[PDB]
Order: structure tokens, then sequence, then C-alpha cells
RNA sequence: GGCACCUCGAUGUCGGCUCAUCGCAUCCUGGGGCUGUAGUCGGUCCCAAGGGUUGGGCUGUUCGCCCAUUAAAGCGGUACGCGAGCUGGGUUCAGAACGUCGUGAGACAGUUCGGUCCCUAUCCGUCGCGGGCGCAGGAAAUUUGAGAGGAGCUGUCCUUAGUACGAGAGGACCGGGAUGGACGCACCGCUGGUGUACCAGUUGUUCUGCCAAGGGCAUCGCUGGGUAGCUAUGUGCGGACGGGAUAAGUGCUGAAAGCAUCUAAGCAUGAAGCCCCCCUCAAGAUGAGAUUUCCCAUUCCGCAAGGAAGUAAGAUCCCUGAAAGAUGAUCAGGUUGAUAGGUCUGAGGUGGAAGUGUGGCGACACAUGGAGCUGACAGAUACUAAUCGAUCGAGGACUUAAC
């Protein structure tokens, strides 16, 4: 896909800090709610991590006032501002889907720090 | 994505516990039914302090849906369990207030005051 | 699925048209033959150009 | 996509492994044109694993390869000649280790055969 | 109206200005010349036969040599029409690489389906299946032809078979970005056909 | 219902699941005339089959009732459409009961429980794909489109407007603007689904002499993810914008009947109808078309008619295969070569391999190291297999006219 790839190189976002897929980073998101964008940081354990380029995506989700939230963000989209990993965390596999049925001290067993 | 006889756990001060759909009011129809649809529906089951009884038949709009919604950003979100909120007639809520996260895709439509009860709004 | 009728042999021999296999096509050996068909080694002499592999 | 010969999944490794034992002592061997052509997919990738001599390597040999002895006397394991003799032979050479030259249909069933030996 | 077809190669996604998500269509386009041009007056109809890659001689058939030794240019693939040019539009021989399509036009697009080989018929017609239980042994299978009193099946009824293959317009698509030094095309939405696959790029109808 | 002309050496009943199509006395949408039509919303009679025609509860049921909807949830024909497609629930076999009738044996459009629905498609039919010959010489192509099929439905909101109207209450016609439903056509890049020669973890037993590290089997042993391909519940698009003659209506000039009068003369207007615009198959449209570019005008017989043997353009047999595919066919190719496999470099997937060292009593953990393993996805590389060869294949019929 040597073609393919000379036209995602221009969209590239080298800015993104690396991550491994266990780990509770905080995206930042501008949300035009009209005029003005507020700022909503979102902490959550990534989980998902396909591949593609700029279809590439991840599944950072969180607990809120006792329900979870599961809101997928592609790693090279324009949204994103910032990212900042809290918490680093090992992980034996690579698709945590596990964890957001093991409510809520069990969750962070998977969560140690690193 | 919800289907004719699916239970949906109540997410507001309605004094309802959970309430099972009747019929998506959308065309003749579709039966898949996202977030903002609004959907007649009975109480299976209630608290018992609350205005809602047993086995009223009432329209409620969605707020939460195991389903991953579809933005035009690409960005989705699937919440852990699905929710909607008690509303008769005018689309002021019944509920005094709104348990847990509400979905952004509310705001789009003129549901707005609905919004402002939100905790969070993702 | 019971037929109606025995078929008469003109049918018979129409189906009967499509029925015969095709001849295998045929080449001389570059070495002695004869003959061998195209990109299979050869029962004879086993030649396959044009190297003797048995 | 790979040729399924109509044998059971948990067969068919056992149908491959078996013909890269039995290549490794008779050097050559008579089969079916169309199980010959996936032969050669699986054999050459075994050789290549003989190539860097690694002991980790020559594990994965014993995943496919079976435990059978290969010449008399030198009492060699199947998966040790590889390490030892067709290693060294084909250090130059990288690929196209397997030439299958096909051969006349079989009388027993219409099947037609291959020769495949290594090359 | 102009039309350069090209094989795509991959599917992509591209954002641009907004923030939302544009899926994307790769389409190898360009080069392509005029290797003929229909005159009503003679031909009996006004059309431009454009090719479309370029092949060594060995592949090329000797009456095919002669047919583009008119447009002064190296034997070529497949050709195609594009009713209705408007003339004189180019020069004969002239080349065309992607510069008459802006982002902002509307496209329609044709080409061969990819084949899904041979099917039943709630593949190729989207008929409902029949029960899995209740002891019914019937399903997957299309059912009744239809009323006795006719004593024949109705021509035109829907039965099992293959599927794909055959040439399906898809009408209204917009293009993205324009990669004119690539010879990139980057139509927004799904385009019909196989990997690698031929596609034409005739402009669409408006309004 | 009546009659007993089809069938009692077999026409398998009812209601459904399946797919339909047809006819209009049109449920809705579009066109209207009259209203006890203010507006809104209706009533009625005329145009109109183009399209759309509901999810359940009760009952074997049709029907009907009820609930929630919808622009509307119209009837009927097609052996009360379809069982060599399916369902046996209802009646319509043999068992058993209740109630009633009969001395009994049994019976009961009275009811209840259980109860083998057989069949390899010959022909005509239809959905797809080839092999032949024809198309007055052989070919490679590109297409004209006689004809044929598909598509054909609509809801809301935002404006003009809170204006026209109405004491108020209510609330438009028309012209524009956005967003859905139902359905249809396509593609996976997202969302996922699957993924049996991919990866990892793990149980019992057995096999590699024992360890470590693996193999076989137990549903792929089980469990957790997943490339490609295949896929919708995912995505993108579709019915748009307009013409031609009209239907019921609305008419304009004017006569037969000096006035009058849509018509008898002559000119208009006018609908999701019809014809095209839109998309698709199509010159076996034996009416066999048209245009572009190639091969040449042979060699042998027979005075003639006509027939053979080679070849040119081109194609095939065979072979590497897949963007194709049941088999043919189609397409990409056949050694001045990337067609497939392999070999290298990647992408993606599964994710800290083996070995070694260190900490710990052990079990394990850490380091070496985003390592290792990789089935179909890419980029190059003749390293292998697409050998060597063979076969088919035209010498342009006779007339008339213009030259």
């Amino acid at each position: 896909q040597k073609l393919i790839e000379d036209i995602t190189k221009e969209q590239l976002r080298t800015d993104l800090p690396a991550f491994r897929p266990g780990d509770t980073l905080r995206v930042h998101v501008k949300v035009v709610e009209g005029n003005r964008e507020r700022i909503q940081i979102f902490e959550g354990v990534v989980i998902k991590r396909r591949g593609g380029g700029i279809s590439e995506t991840f599944t950072v989700r969180k607990i809120s006032y006792g329900v979870g939230v599961e809101r997928t963000f592609p790693v090279h989209t324009p949204k994103i501002a910032k990212i900042e990993v809290v918490r680093y965390g090992k992980v034996r596999r690579a698709k945590l889907y596990y964890l957001r049925e093991l409510r809520g001290k069990a969750a962070r067993i998977k969560e140690i720090r690193r | 994505m919800i289907q004719q006889e699916t239970r949906l756990k109540v997410a507001d001060n309605s004094g309802a516990r959970e309430v099972l759909t009747i019929k998506v009011l959308g065309g003749s129809g579709r039966k898949t039914a996202n977030i903002g649809d609004v959907i007649v529906c009975t109480v299976k089951q209630a608290t018992p302090g609350g205005v809602v009884k047993k086995g009223e038949v009432v329209k409620a709009v969605i707020v939460r849906t195991k389903s991953g919604a579809r933005r035009s950003d690409g960005s989705y979100i699937s919440f852990d369990e699905n929710a909607c909120v008690i509303i008769r007639d005018d689309k002021s809520p019944r509920g005094t207030r709104i348990f847990g996260p509400v979905a952004r895709e509310l705001r789009e439509n003129n549901f707005m005051k609905i919004v402002s009860l939100a905790p969070e709004v993702i | 699925a019971v037929p109606f009728r025995r078929t008469s042999k003109m049918k018979k021999r129409l189906r009967r048209t499509h029925f015969k296999l095709n001849v295998p096509g045929m080449t001389e050996c570059p070495s002695c033959g004869e003959m061998k068909l195209s990109h299979r080694v050869c029962k004879a002499c086993g030649s396959y150009n044009g190297k003797d592999i048995n | 996509s790979y040729r399924k010969l109509g044998r059971t999944s948990a067969q068919r490794k056992a149908m491959l492994r078996d013909l890269t034992t039995d290549l490794i002592i008779n050097e050559r061997i008579e089969t079916t044109e169309t199980r010959a052509k996936e032969l050669r997919s699986v054999v050459e990738k075994m050789i290549t694993l003989g190539k860097r001599g690694d002991l980790h390597a020559r594990r994965q040999a014993a995943a496919y390869i079976r435990n059978e002895v290969a010449n008399e006397e030198n009492n060699q394991d199947a998966l040790q000649k590889l390490f030892s003799d067709i290693a060294t032979r084909y250090e130059e050479r990288q690929g196209g280790y397997t030439r299958i030259m096909k051969l006349g249909p079989r009388r027993g069933d219409g099947a037609p055969m291959a020769i495949i030996e290594l090359v | 109206t102009k039309g350069i077809l090209g094989r795509k190669i991959g599917m992509t996604q591209v954002f641009a200005e907004n923030g939302d998500l544009i899926p994307v269509t790769v389409i190898e386009a360009a080069p392509n010349v005029v290797l003929q041009k229909k005159t009503a007056e003679n031909d009996g109809y006004e059309a431009i036969q454009l090719g479309f890659d370029d092949k060594r001689e060995k592949l090329s058939n000797k009456p095919e040599k002669g047919h583009v030794a008119k447009a002064e240019t190296a034997p070529k693939r497949f050709v195609k029409e594009l009713r209705g040019v408007e003339m004189d539009a180019y020069e004969v021989g002239q080349e065309v690489k992607v510069e008459i399509f802006s982002a902002g036009e509307i496209v329609d697009v044709t080409g061969v389906s990819k084949g899904k080989g041979f099917q039943g018929a709630i593949k190729r017609h989207g008929q409902s299946r029949g029960p899995m239980s209740h002891g019914s042994r019937y399903h997957r299978r299309p059912g009744s032809m239809g009323p006795v009193d006719p004593n024949r099946v109705f021509k035109g009824k829907l039965l099992p078979g293959r599927m794909g293959g055959e040439q399906i317009t898809v009408q209204n698509l917009e293009i993205v970005k324009v990669d004119a030094e690539r010879n990139l095309l980057l139509i927004k939405g799904n385009v019909p056909g196989a990997k690698k696959s031929l596609i034409t790029v005739k402009s669409a109808v408006k309004s």
C-alpha cells in the first residue's frame, strides 16, 4: 500500500505521544456547543488498538456516576488537542474487553502503576 | 439499536424502576432506535414512592444505548446500560433529576432543556 | 420425481451429443517419443526439457 | 487460498507433516498433481528454518517434522539432516528448492501425478 | 461531460477543513489519451474513445497497433466512449491528467460489480429466510412459482443464480481532493467493483 | 345456494410460513368539480393501478375484538393463488374420556388429550452459463439501440406567518429550506460479525530417554483476540431536475338556434397515469447494423462448375493463476518474463518467544528485547513452476446502377 501510505502521510499526526494499550491517558476534545468550544477532559483506560494508518482507533473507557462510558477516539483525528498518560499499566493481553464487567476494585488490579 | 420488546432501565426520578418498550413512533416504520428517538413504553416495575405506577403506558425519550452511536466526526459512544427518561405530551421530563452520563446527540435536537439537568454530557 | 413418459431415441441421442469426452492434446518428444502430452513427464524415456528424471 | 484436499483440518496438519518427513529420507516422492502444488509451500519454509542454525529454530522443526530415523547407521534424526546436510547444500541458493515435474494420470482413479524433489 | 476511467487500488479515510470523517476511494485515473474522435456526420454519433494503462507491444495485436498509430500513441488496453462530450473539446491525441475535475463537482461512477459467485435467492434478491424450527423442513429455498391457472412459471420470476460481474452505476458521488502530480482521484463514498478493477469516472447529471 | 356436465382404476381439505402477480367499485399519495366548503378539518361525485400498503395480545382459525402506531394501515381474482415448496394447529382414521341419546352394540357440523404428510425432474416452464452454425472473405476492437427489464412511495421540522381568515379559539393555500422512515443498488476504510494450516493462555492423558521446550487426542479440547475473503446491524448513493401529447376539470374565440353556448370548426391550460429524461440487458433487431484498425489477394486438382493441401491477421490445445469461477466461460500471463509459489523488505494481527543472567525457599517475577511467531494483504527479487511443441484459421458468389 505504498501509494496509500503516500496519501496518509499528509494527514499524519506525529505530535501524539506513544503509549501502551493499557493506560489511563486523558484526551482533550473541543466541543462546538456554539459558539465557544468547551474543553472536556476524559480520563480512562484504552483497550482496542486497531491498525490501519489514519483509520487507527483506540477505545478509552470510563465509569461515570456509577455508569461506564465507551467513547472511541481515532488516533489521527484533528479534534484531539493533547494527550496525557497519567498512569502506565501492565497488561497480559492486547484486547482488555473483560475489565468493563469487573466492577470495581478488580478493574484497578489491571491498572497497576508502571 | 433497540428492538421491540426490549426492557430499558429508568434513568430519572420518575419513581419508575424498569420500563419495557412498545413501539417506535418513527415512520411505519423503523424498529431500530438510537438516541433522541421517542418511544411509547410500559412501566414493568417502579419504586413505591413516585408519580409513576406499574403498568402505565407513557412515552419516553432514549438517553443511553449499549450500541455504539455514530457521529460525523467518527467518534462513537456506547454506554454500559440502556436508559430512557419518562415524558408526557410536552417534552419536559417528569424526572426531577437524571442519573448518569447523557449523550450529546440530544443537543442537536431542540431537546436542550433536558441536557441542562444532566450532571455531565459526553 | 417420477417422469411421465419414456424418452424418445432422438432426445436421448441429442443428450448424448455433448456427453463425449474431448481428445487430450499431444506433442512429439524432443528426445524420442512418441508422444507426450504438454507439461507432463512422458512414461517412456522420462525426459523433461530435456533432463532425464525417473 | 490454501487448498483443502477434503481432509479434516486436524488431519490436514498431519497430512502435511508426514510428507515433509518422507521427503527428508527419500529425497524424492511422486504424489498427485494437486497435492504436489500445495506441498511446495510448506516444505520450502522448513528449509528456511534450518538456515539460521538457531537452537530455537530447531525446536520449530519439531512442531512439524516427526521423530523418524533418517539414514541407516548414522542414526540421524529427520530434523538433524536439515541442519547438517540440506542447509550446507543451499547456503548460496535462496528459494526455489523444490521443483515439481508433472506426470501422467494414475490408472486407479484418473488422478494426475507429479514428481516432487529437491533441487 | 468528461470521464477519466482508471483502476482503484485501496480504500482510504480523508479529513479536511471540517473535523467530520470522510470515506474516500483512490483512483489511478490519469493518464488517458484520445485514440479516436467520433463524428455524427460520418460515424453517426458524438463520442471519444479514451484508453487507459499502456502496455508492452508483446501483448498487443497487430490491428490494435494500427488503431493507436493514428493517435500517435503506444498500444493501450481498455477503451470506452463517453457520450456526450462537448465537441470539439480536445485536439486528437491530446493527453488528459485530472485537470478537469474540481473537488466541488458531483460525479457519477460506473463499473463492473465484484463477483459474489453463484448464490442463493436470499443474497441475490434479499428474500426472507424460512423458519429454522418448529419442524419445518423449509428454509433458504425460493418457494412457490405462483398460480396454478396459467400452468406456467411467470417470466422474470426470482430464482437463485450467479450474481455480480455486471456493470452497475452509482450516481452522484462527490470528489474530495485532487492530486494531479500523483494522478490520484479521491471520490467520497463507496465505489463498486473488485480491487484493482477498471472504473469509469463520468460526470454527474446536472442539475 | 340451485343443477349433477370435469374428475370417486384418486382433482390431497382449512388456516399459515413462503413468493407473488392481476383486476378495479382507490385506504393513502398526486388532479379536481359541488358542499350544510370562514380557516383548519371533513362530506360527496368524478381522473387515476404508478408506488406504498402494520407490529403484537386473544383464538387452529378466516373473520372479528383490543393495544401501540402509520400519509394509509382498500377489497377481490389467480383449482375460496401456491403441500411432486413447507407447516399439521383445525376437521377428516385406528386409542381414550365427559355430557346427551340408544335395552344393547354404538352414535353426536357437541367437547377434551395423543396421533409415520412418500417421491433421484423426462418434457414444457422459468433463473444463470456454454458448445455449434449463420450474419456472402477472414480478424481484433469500439458501439448505434428495434426491443426488454429495473427504478416509480412518503413523513416531519425551518421559513413566507401567527400573514390571508376568524369576535375569539384556531390556523393555512402557494413558493422555497433541511432532516428521517420504508425499500432498492453498491463497498469495507470506520462500527462490528465470522474467520478450522494466524497468535496467546490453559486442563487431562500420552508420545519426543529424563529436564526445559513441544507434539497427538479430547467439538478447532477449551478460552481470549484477529489478517484476508465473505458480510449488515455499518457506510456511501438512489427515486433529482424537466420536456411530449393527454384524463377528469378550467377555458378562449363563435355557429347550428341573429341572443346565448368548452366544440360542432379553430386555439389553450391541466395529474405520483401514459411516453421519454434516470439505470441495466441488448444486431440469433436471420431486418443479423455502423465505424476504427489489421491479413492478403496462395499453392495443388478439375477446360467450366466446384473441391483439396498449407499459410497470413488472429485464435486455441496445454500450462502459471485469480479481480473470475459448480463445469465451460471471463480476465491477468506464458521466459526482451513478476502469472503463482518461494526468498527478502513492509503493513496488519497476536503480543514480551527460545536461550541466558538476576531476585526469590518455592511457585514465579524482572532484564536481555515493542522481542518472538505469522494462512491467504502489499513492494521487489527468475530462486523455482508457466517446458518443448502442436492445431484451428481467409483466396473474397452471381446481378444492376453510379464511377
